[PDB]
């Protein structure tokens, strides 16, 4: 059921997955559509900004192998010192609002070994069954 | 065991400030700004609360400069009035015997210079006492020459207010609280969100509040800090108070051609109804609405204590009475006669007297000053009063309220404080269980 | 102070200016060093 643009922010993490490219599309939106003048050089510099903002991370999501985004799995092991919570105490008792309001103490943390570890030795290993 | 899952598009966001940008249909200053579209969408988000906060929200801020902005490009192309810096020779004008109009504009003349730099020709204009000063028929002065030079705006701009919509840049949301009671700060149980704003008229006046929005339920009242009293007090009211203000004066435009080549347009003759300009209220309704709102004032400073109401401090008129533009008009009016009352422990019309001016400075801007035209025929105007910008003033019972104004970013505030920014994080992390294989 | 060490070096110069009341001049004066002005043809 289409809901909206953001329509199930007010959801468990596990129900707002379901529909995470009604705002994927407007993440970058795209459209919109005497010299300078006010808004001359605003609009200029905000769909700029908009441009920026959003290849920013995409590049993340490009260097940590998945491409295929909205949701992709990796090799790396969750520490236990990242909010020990269960899966149904977590995914079906919490939206992400809530998440973040935790997690985000760990963020470069954990970003440390999703921009490494698997990235570094999914490769090598696949060089060396290329020698066959 | 549980891994890191990586998730991309999540409904997460941090209150953030960055550039706004206009729209609106398709006068003022608005011709270069984004048309709407035909169908705004919305949403309302439900289990979705958080905190809004109207004294800290930078959208004013960005409005209020990017007002400033268009003003002064509106002026720049159009004529400057420097060589009207002259000593002017002036006499009073006998209006209708005695005199109950006071005169208040002399019968200027000068010796102007013309297109034919050279040749100058002996000019005469009507002025306002407000715009002009005695030097030292006597001699007269244009009060801006002591201060900054003065620009004529065009006559063909208008100053009509234009409802403008406000939008964000993708990975920015506007956010907009749906809730009808409002502390001016904190969680809000009902919370949407839009494409863009409503239209705000960006209407500039001190005291009073005009062609706003109008509130729900009951009157509400606002303030940084009610207890404080250096600072002050927004009232929003349910129902328009009509006000309907007029000049009755058909007056000609003898435009003078002190060029070479620019044109300029003085005051030509006054006639028909020589009455001073005013205003017409409700006198019924005022005093049903005040009291509505004292009902809210009793509810923050308590059930046995006495509310009276009165006019300002005085001093510098921009301040001291009710200042607003109609069709290009400037009118000063004595809100005496409307901020005169009191309430206790627990047709009828009114008449507002104005003046005219010519010679106006913007947003308490010194360092410039921009010339009205007159605008011919006789110009009358109603609207509608939707706010208060009250002050609050042996302190156990009796406490006194007063209008005030200067600083118009309240203004902007006034609306504004419905929205808010905040910035999209679409990348987030999760523990989920699943092992990767290649 | 006499003599003269200083060589002067800056002139006691006045002029007929126009003001802010375009019309009616002021005579002032100021003063000026000799590497800022120059004889044109008191002088
Ligand atoms: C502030 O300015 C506004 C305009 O901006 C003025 O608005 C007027 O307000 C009054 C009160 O609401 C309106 O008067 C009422 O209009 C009714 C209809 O008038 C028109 O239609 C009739 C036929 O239906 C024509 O005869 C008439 O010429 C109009 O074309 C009348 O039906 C009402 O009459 C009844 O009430 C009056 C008393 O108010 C009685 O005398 C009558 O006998 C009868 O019972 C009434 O006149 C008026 O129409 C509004 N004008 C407009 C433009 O909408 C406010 O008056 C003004 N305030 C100040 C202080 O000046
Ligand atoms: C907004 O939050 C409310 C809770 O405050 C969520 O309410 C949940 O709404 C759904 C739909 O009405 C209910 O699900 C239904 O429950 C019955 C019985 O359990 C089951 O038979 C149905 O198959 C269905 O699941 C759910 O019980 C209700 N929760 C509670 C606490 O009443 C709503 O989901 C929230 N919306 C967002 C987007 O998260
Ligand atoms: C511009 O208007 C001014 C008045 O606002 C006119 O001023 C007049 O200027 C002349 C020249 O300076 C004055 O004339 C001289 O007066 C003295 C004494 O009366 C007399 O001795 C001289 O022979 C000579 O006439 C004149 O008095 C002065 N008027 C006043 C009111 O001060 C000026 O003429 C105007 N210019 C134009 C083009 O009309
Ligand atoms: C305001 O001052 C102006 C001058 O700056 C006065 O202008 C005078 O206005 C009257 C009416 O337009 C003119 O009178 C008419 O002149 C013609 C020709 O002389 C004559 O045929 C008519 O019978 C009539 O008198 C008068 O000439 C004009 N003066 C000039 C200098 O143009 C005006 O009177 C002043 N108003 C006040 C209340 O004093
Ligand atoms: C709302 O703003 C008002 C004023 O802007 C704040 O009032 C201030 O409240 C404190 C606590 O009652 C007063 O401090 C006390 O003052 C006495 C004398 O100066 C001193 O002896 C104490 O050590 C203490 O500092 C303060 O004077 C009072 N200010 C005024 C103008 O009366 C109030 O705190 C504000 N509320 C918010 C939430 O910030
Ligand atoms: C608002 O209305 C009040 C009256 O309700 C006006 O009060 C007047 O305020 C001025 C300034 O404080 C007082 O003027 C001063 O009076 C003393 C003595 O007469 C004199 O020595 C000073 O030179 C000066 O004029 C005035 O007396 C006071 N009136 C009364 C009735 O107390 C105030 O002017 C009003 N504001 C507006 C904008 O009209
Ligand atoms: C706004 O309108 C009010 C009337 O609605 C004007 O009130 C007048 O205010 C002045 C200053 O407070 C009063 O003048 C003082 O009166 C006493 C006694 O007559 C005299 O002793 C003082 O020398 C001084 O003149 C005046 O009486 C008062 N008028 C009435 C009807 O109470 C006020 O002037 C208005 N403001 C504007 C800018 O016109
Ligand atoms: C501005 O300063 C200049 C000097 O730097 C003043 O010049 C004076 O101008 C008047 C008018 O051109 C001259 O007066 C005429 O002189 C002749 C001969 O002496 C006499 O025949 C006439 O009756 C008349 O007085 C005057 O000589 C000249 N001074 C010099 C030094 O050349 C001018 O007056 C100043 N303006 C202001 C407003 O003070
Ligand atoms: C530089 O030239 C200026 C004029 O451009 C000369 O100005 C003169 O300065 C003196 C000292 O400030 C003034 O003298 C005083 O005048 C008052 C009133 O006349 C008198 O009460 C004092 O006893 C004293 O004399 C003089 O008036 C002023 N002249 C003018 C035109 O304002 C200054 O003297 C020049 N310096 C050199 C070294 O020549
Ligand atoms: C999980 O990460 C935490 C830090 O977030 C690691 O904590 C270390 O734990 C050991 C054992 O208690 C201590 O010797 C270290 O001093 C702790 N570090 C800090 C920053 O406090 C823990 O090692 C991590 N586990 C995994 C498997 O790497
Ligand atoms: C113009 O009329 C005004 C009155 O409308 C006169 O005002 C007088 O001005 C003098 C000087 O300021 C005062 O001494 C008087 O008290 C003022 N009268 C009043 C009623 O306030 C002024 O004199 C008039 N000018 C002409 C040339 O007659
Ligand atoms: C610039 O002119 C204004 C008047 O146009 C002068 O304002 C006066 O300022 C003094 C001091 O604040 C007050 O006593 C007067 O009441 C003011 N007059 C008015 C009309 O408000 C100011 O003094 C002038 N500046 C210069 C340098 O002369
Ligand atoms: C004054 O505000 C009132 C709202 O209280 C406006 O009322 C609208 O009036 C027109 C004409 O009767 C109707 O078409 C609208 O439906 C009314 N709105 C509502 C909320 O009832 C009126 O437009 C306002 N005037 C000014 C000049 O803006
Ligand atoms: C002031 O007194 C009034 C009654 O005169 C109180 O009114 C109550 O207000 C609350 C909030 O609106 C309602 O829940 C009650 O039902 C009202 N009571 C009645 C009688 O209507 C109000 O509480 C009083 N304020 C103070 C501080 O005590
Ligand atoms: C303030 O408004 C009151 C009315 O609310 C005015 O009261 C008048 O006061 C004078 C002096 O006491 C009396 O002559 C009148 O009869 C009073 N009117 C009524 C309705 O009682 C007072 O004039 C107002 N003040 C201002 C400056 O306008
Ligand atoms: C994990 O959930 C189980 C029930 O599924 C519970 O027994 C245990 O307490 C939970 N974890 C925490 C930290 O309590
Ligand atoms: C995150 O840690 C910061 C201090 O580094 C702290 O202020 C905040 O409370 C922490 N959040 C969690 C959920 O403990
Ligand atoms: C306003 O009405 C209230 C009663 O609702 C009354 O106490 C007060 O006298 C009224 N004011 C006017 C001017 O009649």
């Amino acid at each position: 059921v289409f809901l909206g643009f953001l329509g199930a922010a007010g959801s468990t993490m596990g129900a707002a997955s379901m529909t995470l490219t009604v705002q994927a599309r407007n993440l970058l939106s795209g459209i919109v559509q005497l010299k300078l003048t006010v808004w001359g050089i605003k609009q200029l510099q905000a769909r700029v900004l908009a441009v920026e903002r959003y290849l920013r991370d995409q590049q993340l999501l490009g260097i940590w192998g998945c491409s295929g985004k909205l949701i992709c799995c990796t090799n790396v092991p969750w520490n236990s010192s990242w909010s020990n919570r269960n899966l149904s105490e977590i995914w079906d008792n919490m939206t992400w609002l809530q998440w973040d309001k935790e997690i985000s103490n760990y963020t470069q943390i954990i970003y440390g070994l999703l921009e490494e570890s698997q990235n570094q030795q999914e490769k090598n290993e696949q060089d060396l069954l290329a020698l066959d | 065991n549980l891994w890191v899952t990586v998730y991309y598009g999540v409904p997460v966001w941090k209150d953030a400030e960055t550039t706004l940008f206009c729209a609106s249909d398709a006068v003022w200053a608005t011709h270069a700004c984004v048309p709407t579209d035909p169908n705004p969408q919305e949403i309302h988000l439900e289990n979705v609360t958080e905190e809004f906060n109207m004294w800290k929200n930078n959208m004013v801020e960005q409005m209020h400069t990017d007002i400033i902005s268009l003003w002064d490009q509106s002026l720049k192309p159009c004529v400057k009035l420097t060589p009207l810096c002259v000593t002017l020779q002036c006499t009073n004008v006998t209006n209708n015997i005695t005199d109950d109009m006071r005169g208040e504009l002399k019968n200027c003349s000068f010796n102007m210079t013309t297109e034919l730099r050279d040749k100058k020709q002996k000019v005469y204009s009507l002025f306002y006492r407000l715009d002009v000063v005695q030097i030292n028929n006597k001699e007269y002065r244009l009060i801006n020459c002591n201060t900054s030079a003065i620009t004529q705006a065009c006559p063909k701009v208008s100053f009509e207010p234009i409802p403008i919509h406000y939008c964000a840049p993708a990975g920015f949301a506007i956010l907009k609280c749906k809730d009808k009671k409002f502390n001016g700060t904190g969680p809000c149980p009902s919370v949407s969100t839009v494409q863009c704003t409503h239209g705000i008229k960006p209407v500039v006046s001190t005291q009073l509040l005009l062609n706003g929005s109008l509130a729900e339920e009951e009157v509400m009242i606002r303030s940084e800090n009610i207890t404080n009293n250096a600072k002050n007090i927004l009232v929003q009211f349910n129902t328009p108070v009509q006000i309907n203000c007029t000049r009755p004066n058909n007056n000609t435009r003898k435009s003078i051609r002190i060029g070479p080549g620019q044109a300029f347009y003085a005051t030509g003759d006054i006639i028909g109804d020589i009455r001073q300009a005013h205003c017409n209220v409700s006198k019924a309704t005022w005093n049903e609405t005040l009291g509505k709102v004292v009902k809210q004032l009793r509810k923050h400073f308590g059930n046995n204590t006495i509310i009276r109401f009165a006019n300002s401090s005085g001093g510098d008129l921009e301040v001291t009475t009710h200042s607003f533009n109609c069709g290009g008009e400037f009118f000063y009016c004595n809100t005496s006669g409307l901020f005169n009352s009191t309430w206790i422990s627990n047709n009828d019309s009114i008449t507002l007297p104005c003046r005219i001016k010519q010679i106006i400075n913007m947003w308490q801007r010194i360092g410039q000053a921009m010339y009205a035209p007159p605008i011919q025929g006789v110009i009358r105007c109603v609207s509608n009063i939707t706010g208060l910008i009250l002050t609050r003033d042996t302190n156990s019972t009796t406490e006194t309220f007063r209008p005030g104004g200067g600083d118009m970013r309240d203004n902007w505030r006034s609306e504004l404080y419905k929205y808010k920014v905040v910035k999209i994080e679409p990348l987030g992390v999760a523990p989920t269980r699943c092992k990767r294989r290649v």
